[PDB]
Order: structure tokens, then C-alpha cells, then sequence
């Protein structure tokens, strides 16, 4: 059934799963006509499968070619969003299929649940959490190769960098969603403080700074007390 | 016009006939039926004045055989019977006649709800659905479940309506999942009317079986065929025009008939408004929705 705060770490055993989140599949900007009516541009898009466990992130970026002459786009990208993770099921060997597929948004349910028929003992279920994972696209390097791509493009990530090296998965989960919920309430904000002393980099092979262990807790700190200004700023508390 | 003779009416119990019902007491000096119309499917139709559980009952053609009801004492219910011996029968009938112990079917000349609710009813259907090759007749109660029930126990006494499943291979065509899924018409038109029914008659006729099953014995999983095959036409973009015509008359005096007081448990909310409102069909179903409306505008 349904993922919540009472099974929560039913994620980092040692039964494969992946999140998969649609929010970034169909972006669109509006603008204004000529004629002074609305229309929208799509942008390229990217489906957000993870392994929450080991960090294995399975980005597909989705090109805008992928709407031309389709209609009823949003409710398309759910479908789309279903065929291609069915496709990347099927293109893993049977020992690195998931057993679970966790959909971070309910209207996953039936176009991934149609797809997957074939896989009847994948287990599909949505969750209770609200998961930062739209904030995807505030990584740099991940909305640089989204924007870049000219066709149809797989890229494979770890999104905990090295960091199972020295924390557990459990951590390392925590870590992230607090970076992403950081990110989504304050982009400049959290962005600022993660690249604020310029001796910190990124290596080329990692998607955050190198900190170390003492550092990435005054990192955390600096997000949780954004994350509760923004919240106090938001409500006035 | 046929009779359906009764040995006795040793215990109180409410008798149904078709639509209609009437109550008879403890050792009361009943002994049938009579003025049966020939041409249609009947049901003949029990609960005990002492446990309303399980009501239950019989489905026949009087072409097929002279039928009676008997009461046994041990398993504690009116059992329907095949008489082979016709001179016996004819006997046992006029007997009865003469001394006045038979209700007549009371049929008002101008009513057409009987063949309107049957119209596609056949036995030889029923009786594949129902599985007893022994009896002409067919047996069907409140709790008997559905094959499909029983995938999701006793297989013998199921009842075997064709499986429905919106989400399941039969359904949906590898490559066209998102449109199979919202629009059923290759399901309805090519796997259940051209491979399983092979035709709109057979479609209709186990549609008004299975209502008719949920209505006058409550069961459930006859509810539940009769509301797939509905929302399997609505959900479907690509339906002959003669099949529409037909099912909006089928359901128009299938709302009709049905209880005011049982509209809670017999009509899903979801699928009716869905399919008035929603669905392809939303507009071809003109005199559904206007019953629908007037009777029932709770409900949507
Ligand atoms: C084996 C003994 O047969 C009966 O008792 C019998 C048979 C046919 C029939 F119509 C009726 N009846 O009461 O309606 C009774």
C-alpha cells in the first residue's frame, strides 16, 4: 500500500526500489501572442527515477520533439512518463528489476499500473510523503544536461555523490530531501549557502561540494533554518 | 399460458414471480402458479418469513419441461422439479385449477416491463452461466459468487459471468496502453462483442441477467458484472448506433423497476456519473439520464 512516516525505512532495505516523479516531464513557459492571446512553450523535461538506497539516479530527459502534434499534454506526459519506465524495467537485467515502484504523485497510478501488466510481482504505490523531488531541476548539472539535450537522452547519476562511503542510506536520504526542500522553498537562498566559500568545489564526477563531514553539518543547519524563516516569512511567525 | 404446480407451502414465505410478489402463510393451502406467459424467461423467487437471509430462487422456461415446486424438509427450502411424466402433470394441474389453490400470474395487458427487462435473456445462456446440466432450470441465491470474485471458493455453485477487467492484457493492447485504457472500444467491439459474446444480443442478454440477479436476490457480484458491462459500452468512443438505441432503452426500465428504497446499495455512484456525465456516451443515453435524473438526482 501506500508509503508514509510509519514505514520509512522499508527504503533502504535490500529489496530494490525506485521513486519515479513526473513533475518536471511537461514544462511549458507562457507567454503572450502577438495578438495579445496566451500560448505556451515547452521546454525540455526529465523523468526523476531513484534508487534510494544506493544513490542511482536514472534521469530521462524528455524533448520537447516528444509533444509535436499531440494534444491533452499533461495527462500524455503521465502516460509517457509510465511507457518510459516500463522501458527501463525491461531494459534491466531481471536481477536489478525493482520489486517495488513508488510514484510520487497519484496519477501515476494507473498509466504505470497499465504498463507494467506484464510485471505483475512490481508492486506499485503511491506515498503519503511530499517529497521535494521538483526541485530536481535546481542542481545545476542536472538542469544543464536537460536543457542542452537535441533528442531523446538517458544520463545516469549517483545522487549522493560519495557519500555512502561514510553515512548510511538512511542519512544520505535525509540529506538529500533536505537540500531539495531547501531549494524548492528558497532557490537563491539555499544555492548561497552551498556555494558560499569558493574553497569548497564540486569535483567533475559529483553533483554537490566536497564537504567534509563537519562542514555538511553546518550546511544542514543553514537549510533547516531557512527552511523555517521561509516558513515564518511565509505565515508570519 | 404455462403453470408451475407447488406440492405444498408447509413454511411462511414470501413468493416472487417475475416483478411481482405476494406472501404466503405457515401449512397456507397454496399450490402454484398459474397464466405463466409463454415466450420469455421467468424467475420464481423465495424468502422465508423467518430468515430474510438468503433469498434465492429459480430461473425456467416453461418450453422446455413441466417445472413444480416441492418443499424439503431437510435442507429447508422450495426446490424446483422436472416432471417427465406429462399425463401426471396435466393431472396434478387441472386438479388444482378446479379447487382455485393458484395464483395468477397478473400480468396488466398494456405492461411490456417483463419482456422489457428479458429481452436478450435466453436459458441456454443462463444456464452456462449458471452450471447444473442436470436441471433445465437455474438456481441462484444471495451469496454465490463470481469466477471473478473467486480469483481475487466452491467452484461448483459460481456464477460464470465473463470476466471484465480494465486493467488486465485482455484489455489493453501492448503499444496502446494509453489509448486502450481511455478508450475500451477494441476491447468491447473486438474482444468481448466479435471474440467472446459474438454479439450485441448475447452482450445485452447476460447485462440484463446479471441486474436481474442483483436485484432480486441482492448479490453482489451480479451488481458488479452489471455495472462493468455498462461502464465497458460508455468508456468506449466507438460504438454502432443500433447498441447505444438499445442499451439507453435496456437501462431506462432497468431504473425503473428498481426499488426506490435499495438505490443505495444497487446503483455505484461513480459509474453512473460517470458514465452520464463523463463518459464518450455521456450524450446517447437520453432517456437513462432523464429517469436517472428524476428519480434519483441524490445519487448524482
Ligand atoms: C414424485 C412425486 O411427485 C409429486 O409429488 C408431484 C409431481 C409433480 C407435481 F407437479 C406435483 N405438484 O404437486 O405440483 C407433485
Amino acid at each position: 500500500g501506500a508509503m508514509n512516516s510509519s514505514n520509512y525505512a522499508e527504503l533502504f532495505n535490500n529489496d530494490i526500489k525506485l521513486f519515479v516523479d513526473d513533475t518536471n516531464v511537461y514544462r511549458v513557459t507562457v507567454h503572450k501572442t502577438f495578438e495579445g492571446n496566451v500560448a505556451t512553450k515547452a521546454i525540455n523535461g526529465c523523468i526523476f527515477t531513484l534508487n534510494p538506497k544506493t544513490g542511482h539516479l536514472f534521469l530521462k530527459i524528455i524533448h520537447t520533439s516528444v509533444w509535436a502534434g499531440q494534444k491533452r499534454l499533461s495527462q500524455l506526459a503521465k502516460w509517457k512518463t509510465a511507457e518510459e519506465v516500463s522501458a527501463l524495467v525491461r531494459s534491466l537485467p531481471k536481477e536489478e528489476q525493482p520489486k517495488q515502484i513508488i510514484v510520487t504523485r497519484k496519477a501515476m497510478l494507473d498509466p504505470l499500473e497499465v504498463h507494467m501488466l506484464d510485471f505483475p510481482n512490481i508492486a506499485i504505490r503511491p506515498t503519503e510523503l511530499r517529497l521535494p523531488f521538483s526541485a530536481a531541476m535546481s542542481i545545476d548539472k542536472l538542469s544543464d544536461v536537460v536543457m542542452k539535450a537535441t533528442e531523446p537522452q538517458m544520463v545516469l547519476f549517483n545522487i549522493y555523490d560519495d557519500w555512502l562511503d561514510r553515512i548510511s542510506s538512511y542519512t544520505a536520504f535525509s540529506r538529500l530531501t533536505l537540500l531539495l526542500r531547501a531549494l524548492k522553498t528558497n532557490e537563491e537562498s539555499a544555492k548561497m549557502i552551498l556555494l558560499s566559500d569558493p574553497t569548497i568545489t564540486i569535483k567533475s564526477y559529483h553533483l554537490w561540494p566536497s564537504f567534509t563531514d563537519e562542514q555538511w553539518i553546518t550546511i544542514e543547519s543553514q537549510m533547516r533554518d531557512l527552511i523555517l524563516t521561509e516558513y515564518g516569512r511565509k505565515y508570519n511567525v | 399460458m404455462n403453470t408451475v404446480p407447488f406440492t405444498s407451502a408447509p413454511i411462511e414465505v414470501t413468493i416472487g414471480i417475475d416483478q411481482y410478489s405476494f406472501n404466503v402463510k405457515e401449512n397456507q393451502p397454496f399450490h402454484g402458479i398459474k397464466d405463466i406467459p409463454i415466450g420469455h424467461v421467468h424467475v420464481i423467487h423465495f424468502q422465508h418469513a423467518d430468515n430474510s437471509s438468503m433469498r434465492y430462487g429459480y430461473w425456467f422456461d416453461c418450453r422446455m419441461g413441466n417445472f413444480y415446486i416441492q418443499y424439503d424438509p431437510k435442507d429447508g427450502l422450495y426446490k424446483m422439479m422436472e416432471e417427465r411424466d406429462g399425463a401426471k402433470f396435466e393431472n396434478i394441474v387441472h386438479n388444482f385449477k378446479e379447487r382455485q389453490m393458484m395464483v395468477s400470474y397478473p400480468k396488466i395487458d398494456e405492461d411490456d416491463t417483463w419482456y422489457n427487462l428479458t429481452e436478450f435473456v435466453q436459458m441456454d445462456k443462463i444456464r452456462k452461466i449458471v452450471r447444473k446440466d442436470e436441471n433445465q432450470f437455474s438456481y441462484v441465491d444471495s451469496s454465490m459468487t463470481t469466477v471473478q470474485e473467486n480469483e481475487l471458493s466452491d467452484p461448483a455453485h459460481s456464477l460464470n459471468y465473463t470476466v471484465i477487467n480494465f486493467k488486465s492484457r485482455e484489455a489493453i493492447r501492448p503499444g496502446h496502453e494509453m489509448e486502450d485504457f481511455l478508450d475500451k472500444s477494441y476491447y468491447l467491439n473486438t474482444v468481448m462483442l466479435q471474440g467472446i459474446f459474438k454479439n450485441s444480443s448475447n452482450y445485452f442478454g447476460e447485462l440484463q441477467f446479471a441486474f436481474l440477479n442483483a436485484m432480486f436476490f441482492g448479490n453482489y457480484g451480479s451488481s458488479l458484472q452489471w455495472h462493468a458491462m455498462i461502464e465497458l459500452i460508455c468508456s468506449s468512443a466507438t460504438v454502432p448506433k443500433h447498441m447505444l438505441d438499445k442499451l439507453d432503452e435496456i437501462l431506462y426500465y432497468q431504473i425503473k423497476t428498481l426499488p426506490e428504497q435499495y438505490s443505495d446499495i444497487l446503483l455505484n455512484e461513480r459509474v453512473w456519473n460517470i458514465c452520464l456525465y463523463s463518459s464518450f456516451q455521456k450524450n446517447s443515453l437520453h432517456n437513462t439520464e432523464k429517469i436517472m435524473e428524476n428519480k434519483y438526482p441524490e445519487l448524482l
